[PDB]
């Protein structure tokens, strides 16, 4: 066309190549959204740090960016829409205290049924497992006073209790997991799944747990893409 | 004392002097009709006068 | 050239050379491919989803099968009726060279495309941590170009296209000359490699899926309908592709290589060989008919959607 | 104390409602029924600006009338020339989460904001080339939803903490603050005189704030959900508000009434953005249904429908010259309709 037009076209081509290279570089990582409460101990899990707080870690072959939102009111329905493409939502909930446990259940059911998060899977960390075991084994703060349905409920016969765990501890753990998974499955159409886990705040396997769960999520996404067509 | 601030704001808002709904509608209609001839979106301009042509 | 001696007998037209075979297979394949294309068009109208390279490959496959059937069956049925005649229509070696080119094109495209699709599925299953759709279309175009380039070889030498039994189709000759054996071996080798790669990749994918499923879920965390359906799809693909295409490739590779030459020096071909070739081409042709059924229609979601 | 204040507020609200009802001597529909409706409007894509690798969240035209800045989740502010399809600048972002972008009238400055809560102002006219952080505005307690350039030295920005702030670029300090919203301020529109601006929030209401005085001159309500976006009529006495109720309510300033409401049974999702034509006759509104609707501002009828994009249509805008309309969706593709 002309000299100015040629220069503009060359600049545009260089810019497009730069954007393509940056996208190729940045598409190999995974993004996760961290959620919970004040007492959930969100920052404790994944003991690595290599408004918005971003954490980076690198399991055997992949790198994860965990994004946490701070200084936000209860009206999460607005900014949550931003994270409609994250690979997973790491929902950390304190499993020791029972007074606020129902509030956590309500928060989880609100997150699960969100309009913009109908495809994002949830990795649930039932934190403070040691505190829960100590409280239940101490013969105090009965769960029945906060959960009438807990009574007359027994652990499934075809179950795998942790080695050395007392029957009461495993019973309480399974009750909590069952409540969360029931809320997960009642409204679930199979598009997204909830993965529960029991952390201890002194465990180094949380990163590997996230890695395995994200791998499974991606595999299921690929299988759905193949089959539905 | 947020109640006092709310009361003051309400009084200030009510201090306005509305003229007429019909007058506002007529003014809007007149403004729309005045510029009706300068609306390329409303009236498709000639292809020779359209910068996005190819 | 391009025409070889042959003459049908009385009983042959009634049982083996009857025209109902071509019409039946062509109509069934066309209807199945039309239904598959309708389903794919509906899915596309739903929206091009992420990692849609598989959708691109599937669309290319169904389109190739549909075009191949619609092109070849028309000529075959017309010749069966009495509209075309190799001794009267295009007597100057004009018409069925195109028929051989298109036949090779549409016989090679499905195999290579299936191999590519199997490779994509293997990558997406065994190694999840790996990734536009332009690349898929580029690959489809490259596959079609390779198939056509192989098909055009006899035009510039080596190969030879001739009208074969029952005098209704025109295909590569099973001669003992250097060019004939070279082209036959090349075609059979590429077909066998495509089938083998598809089978191997699908087997590895099915093994990985079985390891994932049989692997204890601990808490029954997942209903594995999706993994079971994929395993069934892959097993069907493997069995159908192999059992349908391998015999023809083996036959065309074996016929060219024989101590007593198959085709006599005068150009005559034994009736047994002609009948075997016709039967093997029919069983191979059924691959295209069953392809959309295995890939698309034999799906729980698609069957449920088409139920009402 | 509290009871007396509540009674006074109730009395003031009742008096305001009575005055509003009295001023409602007629309806715009009755006046406009005598106007011949505009025929069907059919607009086809002319430019398909592509290159963004993530979901586009904002857009804003420029005074040059062929210029628009787009921001996405990949963390890039891309300045496009509408006439051609050649990118002019591709500024990178410190934070990949950006929700608001704004183009200064002079074209020498641009503004960006998002979940980081810190607004970044970049100077396009670099003395030695390259674009970097020309200024950083901080002090808000929430994510920034919208921002506009009153001039080359003053910038108004609305945050999710239920507040708006006028900042001086040269001083980099909060020269003024506006408060009173009960919900997050998700919208903001500047009047032609750049003196009074109407802002909406999650409180399902809008408020008119005067820049010089910084007082809530008027407050309008009626929406049943949050107001996602707001546009100001060119004349200077009316505006339009789009909410999640699948309704678009056009109000008035002098009348102090909800002049009209646009809704249809077929449309059920919320409206992401609103815009006005050069004369204001046509109202543009993008919907979550992946479409855009052109309504007749004086007939309450869906004049036209623009179909495009494979994902949510988020940002909308109309060039000052009024020759084209830009729309950006989560498909990662802007588009220009004419
Ligand atoms: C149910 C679906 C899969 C069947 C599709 C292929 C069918 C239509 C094919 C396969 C076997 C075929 C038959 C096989 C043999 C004969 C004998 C003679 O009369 C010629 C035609 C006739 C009668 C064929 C008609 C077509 C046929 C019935
Ligand atoms: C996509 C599908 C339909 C395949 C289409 C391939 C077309 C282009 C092929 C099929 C048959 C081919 C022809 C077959 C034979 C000859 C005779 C030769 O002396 C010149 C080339 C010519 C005339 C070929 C031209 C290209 C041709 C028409
Ligand atoms: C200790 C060793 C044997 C364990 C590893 C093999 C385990 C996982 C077993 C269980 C299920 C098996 C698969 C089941 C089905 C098939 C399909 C068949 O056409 C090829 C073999 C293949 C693909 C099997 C390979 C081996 C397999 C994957
Ligand atoms: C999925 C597997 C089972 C393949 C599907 C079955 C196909 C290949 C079957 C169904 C009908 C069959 C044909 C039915 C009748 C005849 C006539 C006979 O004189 C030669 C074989 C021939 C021409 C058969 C070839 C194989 C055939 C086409
Ligand atoms: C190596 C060839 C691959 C072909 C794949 C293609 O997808 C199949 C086409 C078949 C054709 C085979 C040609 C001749 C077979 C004999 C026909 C006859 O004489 O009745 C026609 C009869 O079924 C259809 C149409």
């Amino acid at each position: 066309v002309s000299a100015e037009d040629k220069a503009a076209a060359e600049r545009s081509k260089m810019i497009d190549k730069n954007l393509r290279e940056d996208g190729e570089k940045a598409r190999r990582t995974l993004r996760l959204l961290l959620l919970g409460a004040d007492n959930s101990g969100k920052s404790t899990i994944v003991k690595q740090m290599r408004g918005i707080f971003e954490t980076k870690f690198q399991v055997d072959k992949v790198n994860f960016h965990m994004f946490d939102v701070g200084g936000q009111r209860d009206e999460r329905r607005k900014w949550i829409q931003c994270f409609n493409d994250v690979t997973a939502i790491i929902f950390v909930v304190d499993s020791s205290d029972y007074n606020r446990l129902q509030e956590a259940l309500n928060d989880f059911k609100s997150i699960w049924n969100n309009r913009w998060l109908r495809t994002i899977s949830v990795i649930l960390f039932l934190n403070k497992q040691d505190l829960l075991a100590e409280k239940v084994l101490a013969g105090k703060s009965k769960i029945e006073d906060y959960f009438p349905e807990f009574a007359r409920y027994t652990t499934p016969e075809d179950a795998t209790p942790e080695p050395g765990e007392d029957p009461r501890v495993t019973r309480a753990k399974y009750f909590i997991r069952k409540e969360f998974v029931d809320i997960s499955t009642a409204s679930g159409d199979g598009r997204h799944i909830c993965y529960p886990h029991f952390t201890c705040a002194v465990d180094t396997e949380n990163a590997r747990r996230i890695f395995n769960d994200c791998k499974d999520i991606i595999l299921q996404m690929n299988l759905r893409e193949y089959n539905l067509v | 004392a947020q109640a006092r601030k709310l009361v003051e704001q309400l009084k200030m808002e009510a201090n306005i002097d509305r003229i007429k709904v019909s007058k506002a509608a007529a003014d809007l209609m007149a403004y729309c009709e005045a510029h009706a001839k300068e609306d390329p979106l409303l009236t498709p301009v000639p292809a020779s006068e359209n910068p996005f042509r190819e | 050239p391009c025409f070889r001696p042959t003459n049908i007998t009385l009983e042959e037209r009634r049982l083996i050379a009857s025209p109902w075979f071509a019409a039946s297979f062509c109509v069934v394949g066309l209807a199945s491919n039309l239904l598959a294309l309708s389903v794919l068009a509906g899915a596309r109208q739903g929206g091009s989803h992420t990692r849609s390279s598989f959708l691109t490959f599937l669309c290319g496959l169904v389109l190739t099968d549909f075009l191949g059937l619609l092109v070849t069956g028309t000529i075959v049925v017309s010749q069966h009726a009495a509209l075309f005649e190799w001794h009267a229509v295009d007597p100057g070696c004009r018409l069925c060279r195109f028929m051989g080119v298109v036949m090779i094109f549409f016989g090679l495209s499905p195999l290579l495309l299936g191999a590519a699709m199997a490779s994509e599925r293997y990558l997406g299953i065994t190694r999840p941590f790996s990734r536009s759709q332009r690349r898929a279309w580029a690959t489809v175009g490259l596959v079609w170009a390779a198939a056509l380039a192989l098909g055009l070889l006899p035009l510039l030498g080596v190969g030879r296209y001739t009208v074969q039994y029952p005098g209704s189709w025109c295909f590569l000759t099973l001669g003992a000359e250097s060019g004939d054996v070279a082209f036959g071996l090349l075609f059979s080798m590429l077909g066998g490699l495509s089938v083998g790669l598809s089978f191997l990749l699908n087997t590895v994918s099915v093994a990985t899926l079985c390891h994932v499923y049989h692997g204890q879920e601990a808490a029954q965390q997942r209903p594995r309908d999706s993994e079971v359906e994929m395993m069934a799809q892959l097993l069907g693909i493997m069995v159908v592709a192999s059992v349908c295409w391998l015999p023809l490739l083996v036959f065309i590779a074996q016929t060219v290589l024989r101590n007593p030459p198959a085709m006599s020096p005068a150009g005559q071909l034994s009736r047994t060989t002609e009948k075997e070739l016709l039967i093997y081409l029919r069983v191979a042709t059924w691959n295209q008919i069953l392809d959309p059924w295995v890939y698309i229609l034999f799906r729980r979601a698609v069957l449920r959607r088409l139920q009402p | 104390e509290l009871d007396q204040l509540r009674q006074e507020a109730e009395q003031l609200k009742n008096q305001i409602r009575d005055a509003r009802k009295a001023c409602a001597d007629a309806t715009l529909s009755q006046i406009t029924n005598n106007i011949d409706p505009v025929g069907r409007i059919q607009m086809r894509t002319r430019r398909t600006l592509r290159g963004h690798l993530a979901k586009i969240y904002a857009m804003h035209w420029g005074t040059d009338s062929r210029l628009l800045v787009s921001a996405s989740q990949d963390g890039k502010l891309i300045i496009w020339d509408s006439y051609t399809t050649n990118k002019v600048h591709a500024i990178p972002l410190r934070s990949s989460w950006v929700m608001t972008c704004a183009y200064a009238p002079s074209g020498n400055y641009v503004a960006c904001g998002g979940l980081d809560n810190i607004c970044s102002i970049y100077n396009l006219k670099t003395r030695e080339g390259n674009v970097r952080v020309s200024r950083e505005l901080a002090g808000h307690t929430g994510y920034l939803s919208c921002c506009r350039f009153l001039d080359d030295n003053q910038i108004v920005t609305s945050s999710g903490d239920t507040t708006c702030a006028l900042w001086d670029i040269e001083t980099g300090q909060q020269t003024t603050t506006f408060t009173g919203h009960t919900g997050d301020v998700m919208s903001l529109s500047l009047a032609p005189d750049t003196r009074l601006f109407v802002s909406g929030a999650c409180d399902a209401s809008a408020k008119l704030w005067d820049v010089r005085e910084g007082m809530c001159r008027q407050t309008f309500t009626g929406h049943e959900s949050d107001i996602n976006a707001i546009c100001f009529f060119p004349n200077g006495n009316a505006f339009a508000t789009g909410s999640d109720d699948a309704t678009c309510r056009l109000f008035d300033l002098r009348a102090d009434q909800e002049l009209m409401t646009y809704s249809h049974d077929n449309i059920i999702c919320g409206i992401t953005s609103v815009s006005f034509s050069k004369s204001g006759r046509l109202l543009l509104a993008g919907y979550d249904d992946f479409n855009c609707n052109v309504w007749d501002a004086l007939k309450a009828d869906r004049a036209g429908v623009l179909a495009g994009h494979d994902n949510r249509v988020s940002c909308l805008g109309v060039t000052d010259d009024g020759m084209a309309v830009a729309t950006g969706s989560w498909d990662s593709f802007l588009k220009i309709w004419n």
